[PDB]
């Protein structure tokens, strides 16, 4: 089925591969070459996970967990039951994520819109790849990656973090968190402002963008504007993910000790390092 | 051209804004124009509305900051050099457990913290009133004030409601850059790992989801800005090809989509649920559940 | 257990919210239709929400949704397969007929008004006090198309008065008339304005505006849809990056 204004858009063209071979829909979903590639990768991956469940002896979603090769295997391959299955599944996940993005690009071309979305999504993929590929490799072993399990991956987060004391002290981690918080703050602000203008007090006429600029100008003395707010939302989100990847990529590669100790560089600055008094005096 | 930064900035007479029912006498004059900000968003600063509620809010706000600042300078021996190198280490701590919920603690042992909390309490709630009134004066809906309450909720639970239910101010958060991080880490330790708190996990889903949704929405609008997409209010009143292509991008991508108005309803809830679930999770910790790991074993 | 009762109630709530949000996002585009225009059998598990009414300022009436589809103009596309789910090819010229990535919607044939009831967009020459405050001033520069030929010259900038931003560039063609080019579809350089979406021979075809001092929402849509449609339909005339690199 189509939306009442859809027909005119379901036109041929836009694909990056296969000409018109896969240029069609199924219900509301567009397919395309990368539509079938995604399906392939996702299916194989899910299948390999179900097989790993069997070798584990469970069907419980809360218990199923696929672990990567133990540190002993370095960056080499491993037995399908001891890290190898995770390795294949990781290839399928990557293949499925990238294909999903490329499918989004074909959809952009067919509709004549910008490519911002798949571009944004790439940031997510690059964050995944940092934890499962770039950091493990730089560190020298696939064992450093996280396991695929609903609760087991949280254990990995906990153990990984505490290996460096309280991870809060990771400077890049602090910046990333600020971006996540500010993003949620901005998202709430944008949603409320548009809605407050489109849904004024009962019985009144729809407010205008002018009312939106005025409301915030009155409130904090500044209005970013209807174009800027969207620009900001995209920037904060990507910056949050960008710094997430950065705070991890550097941990265990150029920083090894307790993160809290890193801040000594500031306290040990020559001009005040030895002055008595205070917390560090 | 991606429309992330403007190519050419244009400027005209300072915009004084809609009048509606607002008291024009409380509106300041126009501020300066920033060409720097102009590359990203509006270049105009001000005017700002400064009524009594706002003056009060700003006043308490400053007093709060001042109270903390004077304690930090005291901790620094009034030495500027020490104040700056140890800035992140200073901390204004609440009364010890022995004092319960009383206001008897001596200034240097919890009293200053209580004063600081009083000023912050007044600053935040008066500001909340302001968000409501400024919307009322322009005849707008109260969506901003309501969303703000959700954020206020987590804050209230952390420094007031939970401490009161626990029976002592010592349960509250100290005022300090690093100290409040230590407090957060310790809070999880003491309650058997928050990753096992179901509401903490939900809060994370919404925090992640807010970055997910805003990246999605922000990128969509920019992708259809070539069709005037950001003029969302008019796109709501009179749907255009911008709204159609945006909806169809997602319908063709994930099987379903939103509308120009509806997407903002998804947005407000995605963000609001972050602190709503978060507050519930913290409020239940120590009052009803002492160890989430243990709790999880029975549920 | 309070915690258990709380988490249980939350999921009930969340399912209710999602239900609310979804139906709420059905104020436009529904009911779903078959590729032939008739009501589709499967309308999904979510029913249509009860109508809401927007009161539009300055005699623009009202807007009630859900409501009967507004689109009714001719769509120059023909079916490509007996089975549903396939493309519908253009029966004529897609750029001129307004279909595919060159589609436009029948928006109100009036200008968008600001909070006072004044036109939101206006050519800068008539916008009292407005001027280029930063960046390269496009006015006076030659405009180049993707075929790498000159299509005209910039004679003005159309600004958004309430939001103080550039929205369109007014380009004078060879025949002496002018067209509006969306700012987000042009690239202002030091010695020219490049337009990747259109080849020089397609500028004349850009939809025109009735009045020289205002543009309607209908006209903006025709203009923006037409220009974007060029990314696909003018691809044959778009010269490579290395060709343009000279
Ligand atoms: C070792 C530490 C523990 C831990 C301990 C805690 C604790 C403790 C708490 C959280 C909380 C949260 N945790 Mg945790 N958490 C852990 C690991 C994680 C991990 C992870 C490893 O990936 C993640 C992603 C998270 C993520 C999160 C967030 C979802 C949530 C905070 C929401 C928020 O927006 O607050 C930011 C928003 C606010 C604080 C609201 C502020 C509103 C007020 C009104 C602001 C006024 C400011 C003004 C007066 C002053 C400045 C004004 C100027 C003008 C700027 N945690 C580990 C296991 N986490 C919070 C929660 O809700 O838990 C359920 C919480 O209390
Ligand atoms: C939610 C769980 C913890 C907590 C955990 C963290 C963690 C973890 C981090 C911060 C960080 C910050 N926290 Mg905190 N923080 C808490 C409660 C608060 C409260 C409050 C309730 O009033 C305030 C005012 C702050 C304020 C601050 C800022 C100084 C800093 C960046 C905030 C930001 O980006 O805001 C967005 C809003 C605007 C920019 C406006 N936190 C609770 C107690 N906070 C980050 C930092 O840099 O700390 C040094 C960081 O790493
Ligand atoms: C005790 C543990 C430590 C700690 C240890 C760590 C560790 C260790 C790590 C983090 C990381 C993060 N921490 Mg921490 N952290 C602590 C406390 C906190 C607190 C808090 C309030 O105290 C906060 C707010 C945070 C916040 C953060 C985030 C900035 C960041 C995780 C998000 C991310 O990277 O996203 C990026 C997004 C992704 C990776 C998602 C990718 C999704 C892909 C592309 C698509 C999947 C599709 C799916 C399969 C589809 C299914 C089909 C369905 C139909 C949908 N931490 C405590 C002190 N933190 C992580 C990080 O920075 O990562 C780089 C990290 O590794
Ligand atoms: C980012 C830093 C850490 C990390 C830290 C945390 C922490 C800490 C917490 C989570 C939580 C979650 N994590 Mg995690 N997580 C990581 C990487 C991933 C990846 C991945 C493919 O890279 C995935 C799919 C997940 C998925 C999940 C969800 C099961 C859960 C809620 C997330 C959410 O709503 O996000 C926002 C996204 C949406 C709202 C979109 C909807 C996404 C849906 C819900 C995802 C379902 C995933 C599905 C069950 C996975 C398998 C799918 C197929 C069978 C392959 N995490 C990295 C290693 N994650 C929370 C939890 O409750 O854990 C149990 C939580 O507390
Ligand atoms: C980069 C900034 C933020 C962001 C943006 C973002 N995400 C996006 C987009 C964008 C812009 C999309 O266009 C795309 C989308 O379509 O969303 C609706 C997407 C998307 N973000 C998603 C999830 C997601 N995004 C996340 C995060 C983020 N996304 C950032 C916060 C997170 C987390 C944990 O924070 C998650 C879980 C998907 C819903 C969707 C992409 C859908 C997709 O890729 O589909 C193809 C793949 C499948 C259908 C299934 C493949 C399964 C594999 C074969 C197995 C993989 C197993 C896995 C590695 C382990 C799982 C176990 C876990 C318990 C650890
Ligand atoms: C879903 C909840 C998210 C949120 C929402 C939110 N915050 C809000 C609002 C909303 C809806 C406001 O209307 C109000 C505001 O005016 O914003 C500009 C505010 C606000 N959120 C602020 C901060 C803030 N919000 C935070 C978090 C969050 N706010 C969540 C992520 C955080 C942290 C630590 O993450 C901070 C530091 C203030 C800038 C502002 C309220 C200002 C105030 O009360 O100040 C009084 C002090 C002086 C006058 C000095
Ligand atoms: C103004 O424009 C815009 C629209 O259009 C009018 C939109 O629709 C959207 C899209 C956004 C929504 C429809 C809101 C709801 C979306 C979310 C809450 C994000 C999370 C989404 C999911 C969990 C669904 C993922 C589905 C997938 C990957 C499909 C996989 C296949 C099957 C499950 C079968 C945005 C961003 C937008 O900005
Ligand atoms: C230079 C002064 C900077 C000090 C500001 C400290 C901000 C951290 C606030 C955490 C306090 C949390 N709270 C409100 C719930 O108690
Ligand atoms: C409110 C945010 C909660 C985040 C979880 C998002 C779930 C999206 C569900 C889509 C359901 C609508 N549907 C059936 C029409 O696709
Ligand atoms: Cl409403
Ligand atoms: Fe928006």
């Amino acid at each position: 089925a189509l939306l009442s204004f859809e027909r005119k858009y379901r036109v041929p063209g836009g694909t990056l591969v296969g000409g018109n071979l896969f240029d069609f829909w199924v219900g509301p979903f567009y397919v395309g070459f990368f539509g079938v590639a995604t399906f392939f990768f996702a299916a194989l991956g899910i299948i390999l996970i179900a097989w790993s469940a069997v070798l584990q002896g469970t069907w419980n979603p809360q218990l199923i967990s696929v672990y990567p090769p133990a540190l002993e295997y370095g960056l080499g391959g491993a037995p399908l039951a001891k890290g190898g299955l995770w390795q294949i599944i990781t290839i399928c996940a990557t293949g499925a994520f990238v294909s999903w993005a490329l499918r989004e690009v074909e959809i952009c071309r067919k509709l004549g819109i910008g490519y911002h979305i798949p571009f944004a999504f790439a940031f997510a993929i690059l964050a995944y790849l940092t934890l499962v590929l770039f950091r493990p490799v730089m560190m020298g072993a696939w064992g450093y990656a996280f396991p695929y399990g609903i609760w087991t991956h949280l254990d990995w987060v906990s153990n990984t973090g505490y290996t460096y004391g309280n991870f809060h002290y990771n400077p890049a981690h602090m910046i990333a968190i600020s971006f996540f918080f500010t993003n949620a703050l901005a998202l709430a602000l944008h949603g409320a402002l548009v809605l407050s203008a489109a849904n004024p007090e009962k019985g009144k006429e729809m407010r205008t963008p002018d009312h939106e600029d005025t409301f915030f100008r009155d409130l904090v003395g500044y209005s970013i504007g209807t174009l800027g707010i969207h620009r900001l939302g995209l920037l904060l989100s990507l910056s949050a993910v960008f710094f997430s990847a950065l705070c991890m990529i550097i941990t265990g590669t150029i920083w090894f000790d307790q993160w809290v100790d890193w801040w000594q560089w500031w306290v040990k600055l020559p001009w005040w390092a030895n002055i008595p008094g205070g917390i560090n005096g | 051209y991606q429309n992330i930064f403007s190519q050419v900035q244009v400027r005209g007479p300072a915009d004084l804004g809609m009048t509606e029912d607002v008291n024009l006498a409380n509106r300041s004059g126009v501020g300066p124009f920033s060409t720097l900000l102009g590359w990203f968003g509006n270049a105009q600063l001000g005017p700002i509305y400064l009524g009594s509620l706002g003056v009060l809010s700003l006043f308490s706000g400053l007093m709060w900051f001042f109270t903390i600042g004077i304690w930090f300078w005291y901790q620094a021996g009034w030495n500027p050099a020490v104040f700056l190198r140890d800035l992140f280490f200073f901390s204004l701590e609440p009364p010890a457990p022995e004092y319960g919920l009383s206001f008897a603690a001596p200034l240097k042992e919890g009293g200053l913290w209580l004063i600081a909390s009083f000023f912050m309490f007044v600053a935040v709630w008066s500001w909340w009133g302001r968000t409501y009134l400024r919307a009322q004066a322009l005849g707008m809906g109260k969506h901003t004030a309501w969303a703000f309450l959700s954020a206020i909720w987590l804050w209230m639970v952390l420094g007031f409601i939970r401490p009161i239910l626990m029976g002592s101010w010592s349960e509250a958060v100290p005022y300090g850059i690093f100290s409040h991080l230590d407090w957060t880490n310790n809070f999880s330790l003491v309650h058997g790992n928050l990753f096992y708190n179901p509401f903490h996990g939900l809060s994370i889903a919404f925090l992640y989801g807010s970055a997910l949704l805003f990246a999605m929405h922000g990128a969509t609008i920019l992708a259809v800005s070539r069709f005037g997409g950001e003029r969302e209010l008019e796109q709501i009143a009179d749907r255009g090809t911008a709204a159609e292509r945006a909806a169809l991008f997602w319908r063709w991508t994930m099987g379903f989509n939103a509308t120009m108005e509806g997407i903002h309803r998804w947005a407000i809830w995605m963000a609001v649920l972050v602190t709503l679930t978060g507050g519930i999770g913290i409020l239940l910790s120590g009052t009803v559940v002492d160890n989430w790991y243990v709790w999880g074993q029975n549920h | 257990d309070l915690a258990s009762l709380a988490i249980y109630s939350f999921w009930i709530f969340l399912a209710g919210l999602i239900y609310y949000l979804q139906t709420e996002n059905m104020r436009e585009g529904y009911p779903l239709e078959n590729e032939d225009g008739t009501p589709a059998a499967n309308q999904g598990p979510f029913p249509l929400p009860k109508p809401k009414t927007f009161i539009l300022p300055h005699g623009r009436g009202t807007l009630t949704v859900p409501g009967p589809e507004s689109e009714d103009r001719p769509i120059a596309l023909a079916r490509t397969a007996v089975s549903e789910g396939f493309p519908h090819a253009p029966t004529g010229d897609p750029m001129k007929d307004g279909v595919g990535p060159a589609s436009w919607v029948a928006r109100r044939d009036l200008p968008e008004l600001d909070g006072h009831g004044h036109n939101k967009i206006k050519p800068m020459k008539a916008a009292a006090g407005f001027h280029v405050s930063a960046g390269k001033n496009p006015i006076g520069l030659p405009v180049r198309g993707c075929d790498l030929e000159i299509a005209g010259k910039v004679v003005d900038i159309w600004v958004d008065i309430p939001e103080q931003m550039a929205r369109f560039l007014e380009v004078e063609l060879k025949d002496g008339s002018t067209r509006l080019l969306p700012m987000q579809m042009v690239k202002v350089q030091s010695n020219r304005v490049h337009v990747n979406a259109l080849s020089s021979d397609l500028f004349a075809g850009i939809p025109t505006i009735k009045s020289p001092t205002e543009v309607t929402l209908l006209e903006e849509d025709k203009i923006c849809g037409y220009v974007a449609g060029g990314l696909m339909y003018a691809a044959p005339k778009r010269k490579s990056v290395v060709a343009a690199m000279l």
